[PDB]
Parts: C-alpha cells; sequence; structure tokens
C-alpha cells in the first residue's frame, strides 16, 4: 500500500494554510515528508509458509499440525481510522478558502477593479 | 513470532539425533570390538584379499 489514495501537490498544500494555522503547516509537511518515505519502502507482508515442508522437517510433526489451524486461522487487521477529522476540517477549510474567502474577494477585487473603470476617468 | 516455535523443535531433534548418534557410537564402539581377532578370519580376510593383492596385484 502506497500514499494514500488523495494527492495534492506538496507546493500548493506545502507554502500556503490559514493565519490561525501558519507555522504548524511547514512542520506538518515534514511529519507528512518523513511519513510517506517511511511507509513507501515496505513490502507490505512476508511470505505465507510452506506447510507440508514444516509438517514434514520439523520431525515434532504433531506441534506443527497446531501452529498450521492456528496461523491459518489466525488473520492479521489493518489499523483504523482516528483522525479523518482532517477530512471534516478539510471540507470546512474549503468552504472557508473557496466559498466564504472566493466570494468575499470577488467583492473587493470588484471594490478596486470598478475603482479601475473610475480610473479610466 | 510463530517460527521460532517450531524450529526449537527441530534444531533439537538435530542436535539430539547427534547426541545419541556419538553416545550410542561411543558406547558401542568401546563396548563390543574384542571378540575380532578370535576371529583369526579377520587376519584370513586379511589373507584372502592378501592372497587376491598376492595374485590379484600382480
Amino acid at each position: 500500500r502506497k500514499l494514500a489514495l488523495k494527492t495534492i501537490d506538496w507546493v500548493a498544500f506545502g507554502e500556503i494554510i490559514p493565519r490561525n494555522q501558519k507555522a504548524v503547516a511547514n512542520s506538518l509537511k515534514s511529519w507528512n515528508e518523513t511519513l510517506t518515505s517511511r511507509l513507501a519502502t515496505l513490502p507490505e507482508k512476508p511470505p505465507a509458509i510452506d506447510w507440508a515442508y514444516y509438517k514434514a522437517n520439523v520431525a515434532k510433526a504433531g506441534l506443527v499440525d497446531d501452529f498450521e489451524k492456528k496461523f491459518n486461522a489466525l488473520k492479521v487487521p489493518i489499523p483504523e481510522d482516528k483522525y479523518t477529522a482532517q477530512v471534516d476540517a478539510e471540507e470546512k477549510e474549503d468552504v472557508k478558502s473557496c466559498a466564504e474567502f472566493l466570494t468575499q474577494s470577488k467583492t473587493r477585487i470588484q471594490e478596486y477593479e470598478k475603482e479601475l473603470e473610475k480610473m479610466r476617468n | 513470532e510463530v517460527k521460532n516455535r517450531l524450529d526449537y523443535h527441530i534444531s533439537v531433534q538435530n542436535m539430539m539425533r547427534q547426541k545419541e548418534q556419538e553416545h550410542m557410537i561411543n558406547w558401542v564402539e568401546k563396548r563390543v570390538v574384542q571378540s575380532i581377532s578370535a576371529q583369526q578370519e579377520k587376519e584370513t580376510i586379511a589373507k584372502c584379499i592378501a592372497d587376491l593383492k598376492l595374485l590379484s596385484k600382480k
């Protein structure tokens, strides 16, 4: 498993953030840099066990059979969420970055650009 | 984490078999040997192969 599917560019996230979090982005960038590099290394999982070999060749062949029906049944989970509240914070921070600031910016850039049509006089 | 658990057993059965082998072997050899010469025929099998040297290396 590689980087989580969503990829935003490393300079477009990494220059710009709300004023409330301004210094925390440049740290969180480096924290996500070490995590994305640290996770990109790993073969996700080992091989299986050759069982008929292990049962023949460990001459304690009945200790072996416990560990078959145990290991063949005993399956590992992937770790869970605890911080996808960053996606709700991202929808709220897009309502802020887009809609709230976008429409407010479109009336303020127009406040100047309508004064630039007045400056044509 | 599983593997270590099987491998003791193997590795012990390997070491054990050698330690039975050497101890069997040593005790075994150290008991029986002597009666061999009272077969003079262990020097007759020397003479036998030796007469099949003595004809049959010439």
